[PDB]
Order: C-alpha cells, then sequence, then structure tokens
C-alpha cells in the first residue's frame, strides 16, 4: 500500500520541559488550574483526530 | 362420472402437478444462488451485532 507520511525532524524540534518528575508532581495541580487551555484544546484534537500528525502543532 | 368432468378434473390436476414441478425446479435454482452469493434471506450465518461496540473516550486516544 501506500507510503506512510511521517513530519520532518525539523517538525519535532520544540523546546522540551526538561524536569524531573517530582517536580512536574509538585506543581501539577496549579499547572492543571493555570495551563487548562492549550492542554484542554491538544487532547481535544487528539482524542478527535486520533493522529499525533495531525497535532503537533 | 362424464368424460367432461373428467377431462376438465384431469386439467385441473395436471396444471397443480406441473406448477408444483415448474416451482420444485425453481427452488433449486434458488438455493443454488442464494448458497453461491449470499445476496438472499437464506443462508444468512451470523456475523458480530455492531451494537456491542464501545464509542466511548478510552483511555489511550489512538484507537
Amino acid at each position: 500500500p501506500g507510503i506512510v507520511e511521517l513530519p520532518s525532524l525539523e517538525d519535532l524540534k520544540v523546546q522540551e520541559v526538561k524536569v524531573s518528575s517530582s517536580v512536574l508532581k509538585a506543581a501539577a495541580h496549579h499547572y492543571g488550574a493555570q495551563c487548562d487551555k492549550p492542554n484542554k484544546e491538544f487532547m481535544l484534537c487528539r482524542w478527535e483526530e486520533k493522529d499525533p500528525r495531525r497535532c503537533l502543532e | 362420472d362424464a368424460p367432461e368432468k373428467n377431462y376438465e378434473r384431469t386439467m385441473a390436476i395436471l396444471q397443480i402437478e406441473s406448477e408444483k414441478a415448474e416451482l420444485r425446479l425453481k427452488e433449486l435454482e434458488v438455493r443454488r444462488l442464494m448458497r453461491a452469493k449470499g445476496d438472499g434471506p437464506w443462508f444468512q450465518y451470523p456475523t458480530i451485532d455492531k451494537a456491542l461496540i464501545d464509542h466511548s473516550p478510552k483511555a489511550t486516544p489512538d484507537n
């Protein structure tokens, strides 16, 4: 069948969150309070597209 | 009995039995077609009911 269409390595370059898991768990409730809207746009796009390649941006 | 009675009774018997013979041959032809194609109401072997499928948002999105 067809060629699978994968995005380029420049499309996956983004500034990562390089903190440990306990750092994330300590600020998890305030992150859920403050950073709501793009996180829920992302999880809505992720459960509607069912394809991570459409959900990169 | 009269010859009219026996004659037309024979015609009734021949009509009934000729219709039964042609419908037996049509019965064989219909059964052959529905077994070969499966597009009729016979030999409808069961498949999975699609009402059993859960369409809820699952634990992971990639499905």
